[PDB]
């Protein structure tokens, strides 16, 4: 994961 | 038996009193005294005595003695005497059901620790003994045995499900199920927790008793105890994944049950209940059985997506759990949106319209999250509402609360594709302007969100970023001084993605002057074996491809570091191949990207990379990479080979004799990517070599003809094959000429669909030289050659003459009456093109 997700 | 010495015992009690000293400066002095006795055996024999036998001491004093013994097992059990352990294990099982709850817990943690550090096979009399303690008339003995059994089941699941202990699960599992109907709730919860450890593993002892399990689960459905509810929920979630068939007839009863448990008071029970929806949604029977519950399920999930009062404080000022009710509900809502698609809209749309425009930011934030979660699935259905929502969201980028700003970034990036399709002055421009603002936000989380969202927007915008390239670079470069840690890595992604989007537009003196100096600085300061090197490695790789010739003043430190990483990786590869246990396995990913970057420099800089190639062992390392067992490594090697062939073949030519046999054995169509680069490699080499290519031909020629004939072969592979074959026949036609009839059909079939570039030019130059030698093979299939020649729009004048001679040589061979009927099967553009451009 390189981009942050709210999940 | 064993009896302690009173005088030695008195000082041990002193050591226990000093360990309970409130002063922090005394606790460190006693630990050193205990550490010396810890190494001494027979000392642990004293501790177990104080815990159980010596009942004239304080409960915390006795418990501390048993807990110090525990830490000695966790470290020195590899040196524990067989005479001592036997007494400890015998003393624990005799006090496993102690009256004091503190003592019972200390004994309990000792038993499970011995079975954890020391293997279960070394204590074979433990399992059958504990099961016999379950049937004990004493309550505390029963609880102590179950409490220990559960921990054992949790620690060693795979061990119990093996032939190590002669299959002890075939007795325990049927025994556990009999305790689902026990009086005490702590015992009932213990029983379920034990069985749950063997659901996913499909344990034989449980799978054959699956009916007894499910029946006993439904019996505990209406249990008031939260801990019991939690394990029952966990049971059904696991069962849903392995035994769908046995749950299907009772599905509607379960769904209504789980729906009540998702709304449970205890968040721990709700979270475990929420997992049910997430697993059910990934089942091919969900759309039918859940459709009757969607109106009731949706508001439950949405309501659980709000931040709790406890979460808000932990965020202001990661610092939160990696998984909770919020993330779980959001995850479930996402997959559900992908299942029902637009059928989910009537249940969500009215909720959003109240959430998105709510006064309480916590409530509003949740709505924004919902809007982004259903983006992927309900995309085509949200379209009519986007002209209203998107401008509202852009306004929300400047909200007072940081948590509202960050989530808005993500939600906007979820609808990035639709924004790009619309006119850029309406949605794209204000979105991009406001995102760049949030990149320089004061709050660290918002910085991450905006930088991630902008990166996503870049992949969709592509060439639309050009008119904003000046502003974008200013924002990104300035972020270097603000961004640290996690914020810095995301920044590299934003920069690299930009380069892959604007392409050659980035190549400008004022742009390079701002972007490259801070990149080179970070490229030098970062040490090897760092987790910040890789994102920067991919970043520069994209920039080097974009800047092309503008990367020249900065290519020196980049080239050297890449060669070093390839060499270092191959070094650890050898150490791991010889002594695997002693030396760590290398990470090939660092080498593959490094090779790709080197391949990027060779193509982008061209002949200016010549000096760096000679001053390094890039070809030696490359020789080793081409022999690696990993396909991706061989792929990136052949690519680097072909690029250096065009860049500076004078440094490559010495190594041709050794490269060619490797390339000839890598022409395996099983690995499409590897085979393609290999085929393209020998083609480019064939050109630089010339007539000297003859001894290397027969070992690769038979390979290529095989590939171009095999059916179900990808388009790109057939092209590079045909191009290479033609390139071989251009410098050395004599060896390729007799094969002409064999590949003449797919060659023209494939190269008729490609543009008129240099690759096509050199290929057709070869097919003409070969026809001049062996005109026989082309006669039988001349209809394909004409279509291939007509594919040329603007061929070179010398190539045009070659086409003209072959065409006229064929017409003057068969006659005019045999040429008309031969051309009656030609399509309209084909016949007119040849009649005018070549005059045939």
């Amino acid at each position: 994961m390189l981009r942050l997700n709210p999940y | 038996e064993w009896k302690p010495d009173e005088q030695g015992l008195q000082q041990i009690l002193q050591l226990l009193k000093e360990s309970q000293s409130p002063d922090t400066t005394i606790q460190r002095t006693v630990q050193q005294k205990l550490e010396q006795l810890n190494q001494y055996p027979d000392f642990n024999n004293y501790l177990i005595f104080v815990l159980t036998k010596l009942k004239s001491e304080d409960e915390p004093t006795r418990s501390l003695s048993g807990l110090i013994l525990k830490n000695n097992v966790k470290a020195h059990f590899q040196n524990f005497p067989n005479g001592v352990t036997d007494f400890i294990k015998s003393e624990c099982l005799n006090n496993i059901g102690d009256s004091s709850p503190l003592i019972r817990a200390t004994v309990g943690i000792l038993i499970t620790t011995i079975a954890s550090k020391g293997e279960l096979q070394n204590w074979p009399d433990l399992l059958p003994k504990l099961c016999s303690l379950l049937d004990s008339e004493d309550y505390n003995t029963c609880e102590g045995a179950f409490g220990a059994l559960q921990k054992i089941c949790e620690d060693s699941a795979e061990i119990l499900d093996s032939d190590v202990l002669d299959r002890p699960l075939n007795i325990m599992i049927p025994k556990f199920l009999q305790f689902f109907k026990h009086s005490s709730p702590k015992i009932r919860s213990h029983a379920v927790a034990c069985v749950n450890q063997f659901i996913i593993s499909r344990t034989q002892a449980l799978m054959l008793h699956i009916d007894s399990f499910i029946e006993n689960l439904f019996a505990l459905a209406g249990d008031e105890e939260p801990e019991v509810r939690k394990n029952v929920c966990r049971a059904l979630v696991m069962l849903l994944e392995v035994r769908m068939d046995r749950l299907l007839p009772h599905m509607h009863n379960i769904v209504e049950y789980m729906l009540q448990r998702t709304q449970d008071q205890d968040e721990n029970v709700a979270l475990e209940a929420c997992e049910f929806w997430l697993t059910l949604a990934e089942q091919p029977i969900c759309k039918d059985v859940l459709v009757r519950h969607l109106p009731k399920l949706i508001p439950v999930l949405v309501n659980g997506m709000k931040y709790s009062d406890i979460d808000i404080i932990l965020l202001k000022g990661d610092t939160i759990s990696d998984w909770n009710l919020r993330k779980c509900s959001a995850a479930a809502l996402d997959v559900l949106a992908n299942v029902y698609r637009d059928e989910l809209l009537p249940h969500i749309l009215p909720l959003l319209k109240e959430l998105l425009f709510h006064h309480e930011w916590v409530v509003k934030e949740s709505g924004i999250l919902v809007l982004g979660a259903i983006a992927e699935g309900c995309m085509q259905g949200m379209i009519p509402y986007l002209p209203e929502l998107i401008p509202h969201l852009i306004q929300c980028l400047s909200d007072k609360k940081a948590l509202v700003r960050s989530i808005t970034c993500w939600t906007l990036s979820r609808y990035a594709h639709w924004v790009v399709s619309q006119p850029p002055d309406t949605y794209l421009k204000p979105l991009m302007t406001e995102l760049l603002k949030r990149i320089l936000d004061s709050n660290k989380r918002v910085q991450e969100a905006a930088c991630s969202a902008f990166a996503t927007l870049e992949e969709e915008a592509c060439t639309e970023l050009v008119p904003y390239l000046a502003y974008i670079l200013d924002t990104l470069v300035f972020a270097f001084s603000k961004y640290q840690h996690k914020n810095l890595l995301i920044l590299y992604d934003a920069i690299g993605t930009l380069a892959d989007s604007v392409g050659h537009h980035l190549n400008k003196p004022e742009y390079i002057q701002m972007l490259m100096p801070p990149l080179i600085q970070k490229w030098n300061m970062l040490k090897d074996e760092d987790k910040d090197l890789f994102p920067l490695l991919e970043c520069l790789s994209s920039v080097a491809t974009a800047l092309q010739s503008g990367f020249l003043p900065y290519c020196e430190p980049v080239y050297q570091r890449c060669v070093n990483l390839v060499q270092k990786t191959l070094a650890q590869a050898m150490l791991n191949n010889a002594q695997p246990d002693q030396y760590e396995a290398p990470d090939k990913d660092f080498m593959i990207v490094a090779l790709d970057l080197l391949s990027g420099l060779a193509e982008g800089l061209g002949g200016n990379i010549e000096q760096l190639v000679a001053r390094s062992n890039i070809l030696t390392l490359m020789y080793q990479c081409m022999q690696d067992k990993m396909p991706e490594v061989r792929q990136s090697s052949f690519a680097l080979l072909g690029d250096l062939t065009k860049a500076c073949f004078q440094h490559v030519k010495p190594c041709i004799a050794d490269f060619m046999p490797i390339l000839g054995t890598n022409l395996n169509p099983e690995f499409i990517s590897v085979c393609n680069n290999a085929t393209w490699a020998i083609g480019e080499i064939s050109i630089q070599m010339g007539i000297e290519m003859q001894p290397y031909i027969p070992m690769v020629l038979h390979q290529l003809v095989e590939i171009i004939n095999r059916p179900n072969t990808p388009k790109t592979l057939l092209e590079n094959t045909a191009i290479t074959i033609g390139r071989l026949g251009y410098v050395c036609p004599q060896e390729v000429a007799p094969m002409l009839q064999q590949f003449i059909r797919p060659w023209c079939t494939s190269l008729r669909n490609i543009r008129d570039n240099e690759e096509k030019d050199s290929a057709f130059r070869g097919i003409c030289t070969m026809i001049s030698v062996n005109p026989s093979g082309v006669i039988q299939d001349f209809i394909f050659f004409c279509d291939a020649v007509a594919s040329w729009i603007n061929p070179k004048d010398d190539l045009r003459d070659m086409f003209c001679k072959i065409l006229h040589g064929f017409k003057n061979q068969v006659g005019d009456e045999n040429w008309r009927r031969f051309s009656d099967q030609f399509p309209l553009p084909l016949k007119e093109r040849l009649a005018a451009f070549y005059g045939v």
